[PDB]
């Protein structure tokens, strides 16, 4: 209903993140790249003006 | 043939031999690491040009988070052209199975207005959505 | 390498340093000038609330973005004085 | 057990009290079980709470007298739910109001004032103006003269209160000896040229002898009847720089470009 | 009200008050969790002392104090000091707080100890009353009836133990479709959660050996282990079985499925190993 | 008629309700729900205190009621009984939904899903409560039915953070009860309550629910200040772990002003003074926050005197509070002029409503702060002074006794003077050209510090809603 | 050191100006984000009557 | 039939209820980490995108 057979909506929640958790290390991967993006782009905006 | 490549003095033949190495270090992921590191180190940029590619066929299909930093470092922190474009079609082969995260990896390099950059993410997403279109792929291609 | 190399100031040239004369100089004029810079921006953005961007940087002189000038000439000279403190500190703890 | 403590107070003999207390520690156990613990309060339980409280009270007066701070402030403690709740059905009572008095002496005879004035803010709410300061009156007029910074007022306070012979005087002799400290530390500050009839005259002394055998203990080094504090000041900065923390609490010219540098380019 | 009480008790040095003292800060300990906390280390002295039988409640209101603190790794090292008291502690609506977290606290040091050596549990490196207690919850979840959530915990941890016993046991012939579906659940939790290639290796091989007992079992669960491990050992003891039976329609199905699905490396060495194997000349 | 006002007004409860519920059916999000929650709230505390007092038994009849419809009955006959508005096909309907509540899928029972239902029944009799504005019996009832279910299951994120403003109301009622009488049987379950706070506190803290856990910790610093345990609340303070990136602006300002209460009274006063200054920059200008400014400002003026930094004339004037800060003005003035005499009228006439606000407890410690600023104005007039000449003028005792006042204010360095006891005159010694020193320097890199993290402030909150728009389908 | 305080403080300024205008941008882009959704309500249909 | 009012059936459903805050506690952790990493992410893109 809600309550009865509870233990098989908690495991099919649990298993779809566990998969999502690994791919969403990819993002965070990306967040990491655009850190050091703006800093390459930065002396490039300095050779352009140059 | 790593060797070679700087003994000979035939571009085409360096081309044929950078990408082959990559060939021949296909599905070995992480016992492929040593040779990685030679390639990336160079002052050659057909080493680079082929470097790229080694760690697209070894870690390929599976979403490995060194081999994807790797290929974006190297795409964005080389002047040499063939470098630029070679980095970036290598991110499709590693993403292969993990399509999800594609486009939002590569949306960075098509808002680039470097012209190799974007002939390489546009290849990208021809790889990685090749399987199955994916809408939004379609979408930044326009 | 051959190439690269233009300079024997590559390790003359961070102890090496401008005279303070020319130092207060490039305080005097930065200072005074974004004062300048300060008083079109003050005219400026009595508006910034009419209709269309382009109209108003027309006709109260938005153009070149006053906004982006001011940063841009604070940004060279804050930069430029932590260096010219930070090579003067450095000769007087080092050298004695 | 809980009668025979009651007429060793009564005799004058607070050694009796602290001697005969481990046994009545086992029945206050049966003493702590009989009430609920103040989850309801009736008649019945108004009985066993005498019990209870008359233990620790006479044991806690009792422990001051005998010079045992430390199990004055636990018997004290176990008292403070009752004081709590419960008011005027035997939790304000009048051995409260002068419990509360020493108890308060016993903090600032530590010169802390930051427990001081917590508490003092705990006894608005019972205690301080239903019954009034009228025996609480005296740590709350010594508090005051410190902080004014009147040491003649606050000595003789406690002088008088040398004529409240009971237990307030054990603390007396603490107290004396603590505006002399907090002296110590204010003339260094004042002076840097004293003479040793003028060191003597300021930390209340009459005996020269006593003057320069508290100038050991409190680090000073007069020579030749003349005090310098300036020595002893030196030394006391010193310490706190040498111990490690070192860079960073000196702070380096070089390193202040360094830091707004980095935070421009990140 | 306040702990102040309590902390008197503690310092007197009569044995009986300090029993005591022990029980009752227990009962308000998530009331007056700050104010005891500054005096947790009184608390302690009297665990380490081996005049009390009362060590257990000592070590029990520090875990409980340490987490409202707000240091989780601190509770977890007093729960398993005090020993036991704490199976009525997964089944408080109030505190699963400390359990929780020692179930993550497994998975750090699990982890390390996996990739050395695949035994680890004959160690003494992981805590034995930890060791419990990740079992216990497991068998927790496999009690409702659900080997869903059994296998997933397991399988962060780094067991073989757990994954191995719990597909066992679901064999017993309920339903042939139930059994293969829970297998696949397991193939593919593996591959998208772990990529480390020690473990994957490992539990997706185990797989095979179940299936197989079965006296029916789908093939295309049998054929995903092989493709991805890429053994021709598994792909010819699978035709071995088919060669027992003589069964001309099921030798032709796995044929047809291999060719397209295999890698090409992989289906030159397997062809020469029928043949010296003996087959029907059609599969090959 | 009467039926008809509580229908109309019914159907924009259940807009709002079926809003949050299919957000919360996709994955549980915080934020989101929580605007939707924020605007529903006001509204239906407006339409239940004009209208009606049946217009909440509506919909709780109407809806499945687990004992709330006989809770809900138990207050309306004692006020003046109520039977209307109990016919059917208002009560066999269980409102509009597409499907997830609807009329025939809760009478069919494939789902039930009381949930969210029961967290609103709560919501709109925790109100009516407050709205009714009686104590006694009225209150003790409130706190009994509901807490208790709350806490037999487990919460997800959407239906913790219901729970925290069903909490304040249960503190609010319960405390004017306790401050209105005196009875000895509230102490004991006074108890009750401290116990329950906390243990709240720590089931939040495992599900992360960043509002309930800041809402909660305000109600405890209020309770320790009403008691007189300002002893626990030290404590207290050094372990809190409050949200400030996640939770809304009243709570934000709460937290601040309750700090400067508990520090001032340890007699740290420099860091009393930070924290008020910014639970006034929280809170706004309205009249709608009127009682709360008021008390603030109290202790701000008074803070200042601590400090002997003391507030301007300005202050005071440009408020239109002049009345209500009139015991603090008088002080300001007072503690400036130095006068012991007309400290003593000051703090003596006002202390009434001084008390009131417990700031009294503070008040007393200026008597002596004074003298100290009296004698800094004597040190600034006359730079070389005799010791006479301050006895003088202060009315102090002997050359001796304010020898003795400067050495305990020079240690604190507020006279920044020093005794020559062989000469029998106190000397001021600052004369400045400390530009030539290194003191500047070191405010300087301070200033920069404060800018580097506004920049941070501006970096983090300007890029984060331009990227939603993106998302969202708009263009 | 007092002409890079100045300095830094006439690049907070520049910078909480800058605040403002894209947060005004948010304010704007609401009302055109409320008016989209009416909208796609009638687009949804007749792509998928063709 | 059973309520999220309160739980329904004691250690049965509330068995059930029983092995829950251990799984969903480590996802609650794991969604608001990274919803602030998520819009993180697309601040720095923002940033560099205007350069």
């Amino acid at each position: 209903n809600n309550n009865s057979a509870l233990s098989n909506v908690n495991s099919d929640i649990y298993f779809k993140l566990k998969k999502l958790e690994k791919e969403y290390e990819l993002l965070t991967l990306q967040e990491d790249y655009i850190k050091d993006e703006q800093r390459h782009l930065k002396r490039e905006l300095k050779r352009a003006q140059e | 043939m790593f060797t070679y490549s700087q003994e000979t003095q035939h571009g085409n033949i360096t081309r044929g031999l950078a990408v082959g190495l990559a060939l021949i270090n296909y599905g070995r992921q992480e016992l492929a690491d040593d040779l990685i590191t030679k390639m990336l180190a160079s002052d050659e940029s057909l080493l680079r040009y082929g470097g790229a590619f080694t760690i697209a066929l070894a870690y390929a299909g599976t979403g490995n988070n060194s081999a994807v930093k790797r290929l974006l470092h190297v795409a964005v922190s080389d002047s040499n052209d063939d470098v630029r474009r070679a980095a970036v079609i290598a991110l499709g082969f590693v993403l292969l199975r993990d399509y999800t995260t594609v486009p939002r990896i590569v949306q960075l390099l098509s808002k680039s207005h470097n012209a190799h950059v974007r002939c390489g993410t546009a290849f990208a997403l021809g790889i990685a959505c090749a399987g199955k279109g994916l809408q939004s792929a379609i979408d930044v291609l326009d | 390498k051959m190439l690269m190399n233009l300079h024997k100031e590559q390790w003359q040239s961070g102890l090496k340093m401008y005279d303070y004369e020319e130092k207060e100089e490039s305080n005097l004029a930065a200072t005074k000038s974004m004062v300048k810079i300060a008083e079109q921006y003050s005219k400026r953005i009595e508006e910034e609330k009419e209709l269309t961007e382009e109209e108003l940087k027309t006709r109260y002189v938005g153009r070149q973005d006053p906004k982006k000038h001011l940063s841009e000439t604070a940004d060279e000279t804050l930069e430029n004085n932590i260096v010219s403190v930070l090579t003067a500190g450095v000769n007087s703890v080092a050298i004695k | 057990l809980t009668k025979s403590l009651s007429i060793a107070f009564e005799n004058g003999d607070y050694a009796a009290c602290e001697k005969l207390l481990p046994p009545i520690k086992i029945e206050l156990i049966k003493n702590n079980l009989l009430i609920p613990d103040l989850s309801i309060q009736n008649d019945i339980y108004l009985n066993d709470l005498m019990i209870t409280k008359r233990i620790l009270e006479v044991g806690a007066l009792a422990s001051i007298q005998t010079f045992n701070f430390d199990s004055f402030e636990n018997y004290f403690n176990q008292l403070k739910p009752y004081y709590f709740s419960n008011n005027h059905k035997l939790s304000e009572s009048d051995k409260k109001s002068k419990l509360i008095s020493l108890y308060l002496l016993n903090l600032l005879s530590q010169n802390n004032t930051t427990k001081f004035h917590s508490e003092l803010q705990y006894l608005d709410k019972h205690i301080k103006n239903l019954e009034d300061d009228s025996l609480l009156s005296y740590p709350i007029k010594l508090d005051r003269w410190l902080m004014e910074g009147s040491y003649q007022k606050a000595w003789d306070l406690l002088q008088s209160g040398s004529q409240n012979i009971s237990e307030f005087d054990s603390f007396t002799d603490i107290l004396k000896s603590a505006i002399r400290d907090e002296i110590a530390k204010n003339t260094e500050l004042s002076y840097d040229f004293l003479p040793l009839s003028n060191i003597k005259a300021l930390l209340f002394f009459n005996n020269e002898k006593e003057t320069e055998k508290f100038a050991l203990e409190r680090n000073w080094p007069i020579v030749n009847s003349k005090v310098y504090f300036n020595n002893q000041s030196k030394e006391k900065a010193d310490y706190e720089d040498e111990m490690m923390h070192e860079e960073d609490q000196k702070t380096n010219i070089i390193e202040k470009a360094m830091d707004y540098a980095i935070s421009i380019e990140n | 009200t306040t702990a102040a009480p309590l902390l008197a008790l503690l310092r007197e040095n009569q044995d009986s008050v300090k029993t005591y003292a022990l029980e009752s800060i227990n009962n308000v300990v998530d009331q007056l969790w700050s104010e005891i906390s500054n005096e947790l280390p009184d608390i302690e002295a009297l665990y380490d002392d081996d005049t009390f039988s009362d060590r257990e409640m000592a070590a029990l209101i520090a875990s409980k104090v340490y987490y409202n603190l707000g240091e989780y790794e601190s509770a977890v090292k007093y729960a398993l000091a005090a020993k036991d008291r704490f199976d009525i502690d997964e089944k408080s609506q109030f505190v699963e707080t400390i359990v929780s977290k020692s179930i993550e606290m497994y998975v750090q040091e699990a982890s390390k100890q996996y990739t050395k050596d695949e035994q680890f549990y004959t160690k003494d490196i992981i805590d034995p009353k930890l060791t419990s207690i990740f079992e216990r919850m497991i068998e927790k979840c496999l009690k409702a009836s659900e080997l869903k959530l059994a296998l997933g915990i397991a399988l962060e941890g780094y067991r073989l133990d757990i994954i191995e016993s719990a597909l066992k046991s679901k064999l017993d012939q309920d339903s042939t479709s139930e059994n293969v579906k829970i297998i696949n659940y397991l193939l593919t939790l593996a591959i998208t959660t772990v990529t480390n290639s020690k473990f994957r290796s490992s539990i997706l091989r185990k797989s095979f050996d179940f299936l197989m007992n079965m006296p029916n079992c789908d093939y295309l669960t049998l054929n995903k282990v092989v493709v991805n491990l890429n053994d021709a050992g598994l792909a010819l003891q699978l035709f071995k079985k088919l060669k027992e039976e003589n069964d001309e329609g099921l030798s032709a199905q796995i044929a047809f499925d291999l060719v397209s699905s295999a890698s090409q490396q992989l289906l030159e060495i397997l062809v020469t190993e029928l043949t010296a194997q003996g087959y029907d000349p059609a599969l090959l | 008629l009467h039926h008809s006002e509580k229908k109309y007004a019914e159907e924009d409860q259940v807009q709002e309700l079926l809003k949050v519920l299919n957000e919360i059916s996709k994955t549980t999000l915080t934020l989101d729900p929580r605007y939707i929650w924020r605007s529903l709230k006001d509204l239906s505390s407006l339409r239940n205190q004009e209208l009606l007092n049946a217009e909440t038994l509506c919909f709780t009849v109407n809806v499945l009621y687990p004992d709330s419809s006989s809770f809900k009955k138990n207050l309306l006959k004692f006020i003046t009984s109520n039977h209307k508005s109990s016919v059917p096909g208002s009560a066999e309907l269980r409102n509009s939904y597409p499907a997830s509540f609807y009329s025939v899928n809760t009478e069919k029972k494939t789902i039930e899903v009381t949930a969210e239902i029961n967290c609103f029944m709560h919501l709109l009799v925790q109100l009516f409560l407050w709205d009714s504005k009686e104590l006694e019996q009225l209150v003790e009832f409130n706190r009994k039915v509901v807490i208790p279910n709350l806490l037999c299951y487990y919460n997800l994120r959407s239906l913790n953070l219901i729970n925290a403003k069903l909490w304040f109301y249960i503190y609010l009622s319960h405390e004017t009860l306790a401050r209105s009488s005196e009875e000895i049987n509230s102490d004991n379950q006074n108890i009750i309550l401290r116990s329950t706070m906390m243990k709240f506190l720590k089931i939040a803290s495992l599900k992360h629910d960043n509002e309930t856990k800041a809402m909660l910790i305000n109600l405890i610093l209020r309770d320790f200040l009403n008691n007189g345990e300002v002893d626990s609340a030290s404590d207290f303070i050094s372990k809190l772990e409050y949200p400030h990136t996640d939770v809304s602006s009243s709570l934000e300002a709460r937290y601040f002003f309750y700090l400067s209460k508990i520090n001032a009274i340890q007699l740290d006063y420099s860091t009393a003074n930070e924290y008020i200054i910014a639970a006034i920059r929280k809170a706004p200008h309205n009249s709608k926050s009127l009682g709360f400014l008021q008390q603030s400002n109290k202790l701000h003026c008074c803070i200042q005197l601590l400090m002997g930094d003391i507030p301007e004339l300005s202050f005071f004037h440009q408020s239109n509070m002049q009345k209500s800060l009139l015991p603090y003005y008088h002080l300001t003035k007072a503690v400036k002029l130095g006068d012991l005499k007309k400290f003593t009228s000051t703090i003596t006439k006002y202390k009434q409503l001084l008390l009131k606000d417990d700031t009294y407890q503070l008040c007393v410690r200026l008597r002596s702060n004074v003298i100290k600023t009296g004698i800094r104005i004597i040190s600034l007039t006359y730079k070389k002074i005799s010791l006479r000449d301050i006895c003088l003028k202060l009315n102090l005792d002997s050359e001796q006794t304010v020898e003795y006042m400067v050495s305990r204010a020079i240690r604190d360095g507020v006279i920044e003077a020093k005794i020559n006891h062989e000469d029998g005159f106190i000397e001021t010694t600052e004369l400045l050209n400390i530009y030539d020193s290194e003191d500047p320097q070191q405010v300087f890199d301070e200033r920069i510090k404060f800018a580097n993290q506004l920049h941070d402030e501006y970096l983090v909150s300007m890029r984060y809603p331009e990227d939603k728009k993106t998302q969202q389908n708009e263009k | 050191i007092n002409i890079s305080n100045n300095l830094q403080k006439a690049l907070t300024v520049k910078t909480n100006d800058e605040l403002m205008v894209i947060y005004i941008s948010n304010l704007v882009r609401s009302i055109i984000a409320f008016d989209d959704l009416i909208e796609n309500k009638i687009q949804n249909k007749k792509i998928q009557e063709q | 039939m059973t309520a999220a009012v309160t739980s329904s059936n004691i250690v049965l459903e509330t068995h059930e209820s029983g092995i829950k805050p251990y799984f969903e506690q480590k996802i609650q952790e794991t969604e608001l980490k990274i919803r602030s990493k998520t819009e993180n992410v697309r601040r720095l893109e923002a940033q560099r995108n205007a350069l």
